[PDB]
């Protein structure tokens, strides 16, 4: 439904707190 | 201190693998029922809500990753030891593993997906599901991914810094050139990993172990 | 679906369809329905459309929810393209055959060469049951049965499979055996050779022999399963035989003719209104009932007191009106209002958009007794704003 | 080297050279299969399209492509003689993936009807004649003539069962052909198809042969020029200025 | 045709960023998207319409029939005529896209013609 | 100009506050374009494409 | 059977088969001839249609 | 065709101004226009005129006729056939100045072919 910005904003997050 | 770390990688493959996976099959359950009729209302709430928030969500996470790898740029870099210059470029390795993956599913999997659909449907629009995902979504990022490899390599290694590497212009721009309807391509990797392969070559000159 | 989203002088001035049926609306899997109609070739027929004199008829739905069984237009089983004849008007049906559980929208559908689609109208087949009990089945020259669903695909698998390997195993071979890294150093270094000699050739050319080997014996092997075999049949079908009753646009002595002359579309966005020179051509008393342009059916219900069986979407019940039956003979001008939401609804009040203003489509006249007498319409027509 | 010692030295080639591996089969996926999907098409996608005249003749010649590239790359900085499995490998798992995930997967379409061209063969063929003799110059000639020859026997295996024959209606039609008609596609009327429709100038009975040969000659000209290109890919060149 | 506008986001597009490759891209992207609505103001009071003699036309199109050239029959023209495979409704949008895009191609050229057509070079022989 | 390219580096010829000025000039550029744009759908609200 | 010199005249008639095959352009642009290996016989005139 | 004569032409235009340059231009235009005069009389004979059964012809296209080829349809042929355009009697002329003219790009071409086709490098590697 909005797993638009969901799983998007999620696995770009997951990724910006592992720096 | 290990050369070789590859964590990093690990995670971005994994979190990009079952990013791809969920959105297979979210048009597998959405494709059917929400995707076929592009005037109903179902399409804009599963289908146009992924493309008016994709877009402004991959610029963002663009310009957002070169603009960190910028700042947190080596500004010492001529200086880099010879061991950190080989993990350095171990993890530019990492990158273009990553974005390997990108390409095959955003120039492969979703291109050729575009295929099946095409007889499927006689298009109320050009926002398909099957361009929403390829188009809007698949390309840009490892678009984005490209470009950040780049970023990376130009802000990390000595000789990616002062000169910006022929062959890895072409590999973050080629992709702004992709365009279909209604051979100049992506493949300067090859470039890149002999210049990667020119400086490990390099950093031994004791190597009748090899 | 979708056609709602094409050019509305192109769906009025290509093909004018008409008495489309469709027989079950619903089915279970492997159960056959025909989806039946009529189609008139506009005479105006648009110049940015190619020749109608290559085409294909189809069943418009999304994807194989429905096997095409059989299919035949002119009066000829139409696998391959055929001809339609401008002014013409060609009697088509489909046999299809239950496939994916659903419901599923199905049209009628006529593709031209250098045209694209044209979609005729369509109406929901609910397909019930398990996919897993879909068969065919088809029978061959030679007597057997297949099963097409499955047919032939094992043995695609088991001749793409084994080379998709044996391809992966000479990529692993090389890379492991004196690999990437040692290898670029060797050659960037002195010369290669330390990479690359005989032995290295030998397995090469070994190789090679066993492939071509292989090639050859699967080649003559399944020469000796299937050993008479065909191309592909592929070309135009011999011209088609239009529609010769009874009638039915410029056929018999007794005719209705229809000239436009001039008519009015608002905008937006519900109302077209035209004036009709009709001439009567037959011996009968007639009435207008019908106006049909892309699929729509605009009816009088003075003619169609109640009220025939046809989709949603499509089905209106006003294109009133002035009844006056038109006597034999006689020559008369008529003021027709076309006025229903499904104007605006299938898009056709987007003419406005168009490059070329004008409306097309075909007007049904209405004896005492049963008989339909068909009069093509088209021309000019004039937007008014708001 | 820059490491602790020789067990680290030894561990990072081999790992960096599997990254390596990875990252370039993919890499030549990507490039090749948008390439290829966006000219062969059409005949790769469909078995009714995999006729006698047109699909051997702009198959090989297109396939051959990246095959010249991928061995311009291989050979001349490695000499590895894998350039033309390594990339036609690649197409065949691209293409494969995607007509078993989401032509039949999501749109229901029969492998039968939807099942690539066979190339490895042919891919073998321009590998071993390259690692035999390593000149490009006698690749391109007798290499990918035999591309082009092999292309088709290779395939008869997997396309043969559906060149037998049925009666439909009065009318004659391959197995093809029927897959064609029966599961309908909503844009593939035949009449778009582009396969062999007949000739005054065809004598015999040689129509496969000649397109054979024809794909032999012209893959020659294309593999040539492509080497090229796979060598220009391989630049390390820096430029200074953007 | 009206074009100082879209040659300003190209000039300005490349003084900001002293790349001729954001400009390219960027730049010429949006050369192509200010392409019409720059060329609007100019154009649209001939995109009125007229009944003439029971038919539609655009006083453009009047203007053409009207001041009669002597080699300018209407089907030289080279114009929308509609297609089949129009979705919308989206006609202008698609032009301007896809002229931005395929400009992109052509200015990377022309960059380079430019710079072989700066060149300082003798050459001894002709 | 030449010279100074010629020579050294340019940055004597351009760095902001000559981007400035350039994205200045660029801003109310587009904003006359979109205010010329609106304007003119002001006036003439109904058009049609050229009939063909 | 003919001396050096000698005519002789080859005729007959053709009807065209009205499904004429898409694999063969449209027979509204053709060319009668005698079907022969080089001139062993000159061709003095010919006709079709009703026309030299 | 009889092509000795500008092939004349061409060798000294370069004999007297060591220029190909001037060759590319000048000489080669000449190139063009003396073609037709220089096949003029080898082609004359044949364009005199018969009335065969009604029908003008020349002695070319009687030739033509008579020695029968077996795949020479007069269709396939691809000679002037009349347009609207012509104006004059200008036919031949307007054919030799347009020969003359495209042929200067095709010898600044072939020129440079010339020179490739001379070279003496040697390559290392096949
Ligand atoms: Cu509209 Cu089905
Ligand atoms: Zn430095
Ligand atoms: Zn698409
Ligand atoms: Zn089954």
């Amino acid at each position: 439904a909005a797993a638009a910005a969901a799983a998007a904003a999620a696995a770009a997050a997951a990724a910006a707190a592992a720096a | 201190e290990s050369v070789v770390d590859l964590r990093g990688m690990w995670i971005g493959l994994a979190v990009l693998n079952v990013f791809y996976l969920i959105v297979r099959i979210y048009e597998q359950v959405f494709g059917w029922r929400a995707g076929l009729d592009s005037f109903a209302p179902e399409f804009q709430t599963y289908w146009m809500s992924i493309l008016w928030t994709e877009i402004p969500l991959e610029l963002v996470s663009g310009l957002g990753l070169a603009g960190y790898l910028w700042k947190t740029r080596d500004r010492n870099v001529d200086a880099v030891a010879p061991r950190e210059e080989m993990r350095r470029l171990v993890v530019l390795v990492q990158w273009l593993v990553v974005y390997g993956i990108a390409i095959y599913w955003g120039a492969s999997f979703f291109t050729e997906q575009d295929g099946a659909w095409h007889m499927t449907v006689i298009r109320d629009t050009d926002f398909t599901p099957s361009h929403i995902i390829e188009f809007y979504m698949s390309y840009p990022i490892y678009s984005v991914i490209a470009v950040g490899a780049f970023f990376y390599a130009k802000t990390r290694i000595p000789y990616f810094a002062h000169g910006y590497s022929l062959a890895f212009l072409i590999v973050a721009i080629g992709p702004f050139m992709i365009i279909p309807n209604v051979g100049w391509m992506a493949l300067g990797v090859f470039g890149v990993v002999l210049q990667i392969l020119g400086r490990i070559h390099a950093l031994i000159g004791k190597e009748g172990v090899a | 679906h979708g056609e709602k989203s094409q050019q509305a002088f192109l769906r009025m001035r290509t093909l004018n369809w008409y008495d489309v049926q469709w027989s079950k609306t619903t089915v279970n899997v492997n159960e056959e329905m025909i989806l039946s109609g009529k189609v008139h070739v506009f005479s105006a027929w648009p110049q940015a459309v190619a020749n109608p004199r290559v085409s294909f008829l189809n069943a418009g739905e999304p994807g194989p929810v429905l096997v095409r069984t059989a299919q035949f237009i002119g009066e000829q089983f139409a696998p391959r393209s055929v001809s339609l004849e401008i002014g013409k008007d060609y009697a088509f049906s489909i046999n299809l055959r239950g496939r994916r559980a659903g419901r599923w929208h199905v049209h009628a559908q006529i593709n031209v060469e250098g045209g694209g689609p044209i979609i005729g109208p369509g109406q929901w087949i609910e397909i019930k049951g398990d996919m897993k009990d879909f068969t065919d089945p088809v029978t061959l020259l030679d007597g057997s049965t297949v099963d097409l669903e499955n047919y032939g695909i094992s043995r695609i698998y088991a001749w793409h499979l084994p080379w998709l390997a044996v391809g992966a195993a000479w990529i692993l071979f090389w890379f492991i055996r004196k690999g990437i890294i040692a290898s670029y150093v060797r050659v960037a270094e002195g010369r290669p050779d330390d990479v690359i000699g005989d032995d290295d050739r030998r397995i090469g050319a070994i190789v090679l022999a066993l492939t071509i080997l292989a090639t050859i014996v699967g080649y003559a092997v399944t020469n000796s399963t299937f050993p008479r075999t065909i191309p592909l049949q592929a070309g135009l079908q011999k011209p088609l035989t239009p529609i010769e009753t009874e009638g039915t646009v410029g056929v018999g002595k007794e005719q209705v003719t229809t000239e436009l002359n001039g008519g009015v579309y608002k905008v937006p966005g519900r109302e077209l209104t035209i004036n009709v020179k009709v001439k009567n051509g037959t011996s009968q008393p007639v009435r207008l009932g019908e106006y049909t342009a892309a699929g729509l059916r605009f009816l009088n219900p003075t003619v169609f007191t109640q009220k025939p069986d046809f989709p949603d979407y499509l089905l209106a019940d006003r294109g009133l009106s002035n009844d006056d039956v038109i006597a034999p003979g006689e020559s008369k001008e008529i003021v027709v209002k076309i006025q229903d939401a499904r104007w605006d609804i299938e898009r056709l009040s987007d003419l406005a958009y168009d490059t070329d203003s004008q409306v097309g489509g075909l007007l049904f006249f209405f004896t005492p007794d049963g008989k339909r007498f068909a009069a093509e319409i088209g021309g000019p027509v004039i937007p008014k704003f708001v | 080297g820059p490491f602790n010692s020789v067990a680290e030295a030894a561990g990072c080639v081999a790992t960096t050279d599997w990254m390596l591996l990875v990252l370039l089969f993919f890499a030549v996926l990507g490039g090749y299969h948008v390439h290829f999907m966006l000219t062969a098409g059409d005949w790769d996608f469909w078995v009714d399209w995999k006729d006698r005249r047109m699909w051997p003749t702009v198959l090989p010649i297109l396939g051959v492509t990246f095959c010249a590239a991928s061995q311009a790359f291989w050979w001349v900085n490695f000499r590895l003689p894998f350039g033309a499995v390594f990339a036609v490998l690649g197409l065949m798992i691209g293409e494969w993936i995607n007509r078993y995930v989401n032509f039949w997967g999501w749109t229901y379409f029969p492998i039968s009807l939807v099942f690539p061209s066979a190339m490895i063969v042919p891919a073998i063929w321009l590998d071993v004649i390259l690692l035999l003799s390593g000149s490009y110059v006698i690749t391109a000639v007798v290499g990918s003539l035999g591309w082009g020859l092999l292309f088709y026997p290779n395939n008869w295996p997997a396309i043969a069962a559906f060149h037998q024959a049925t009666e439909q209606h009065g009318q004659l039609m391959t197995l093809a052909d029927l897959i064609g008609l029966h599961f309908v596609r909503t844009s593939m009327p035949e009449y778009i198809r582009m396969v062999e429709r007949g000739t005054l100038r065809t004598f015999g009975k040689d129509v496969v042969p000649v397109a054979a040969f024809f794909s032999g000659f012209v893959s020659m000209m294309v593999y040539f020029l492509w080497w090229f290109m796979g060598r220009w890919y391989s630049t390390t060149k820096r430029i200074e200025q953007i």
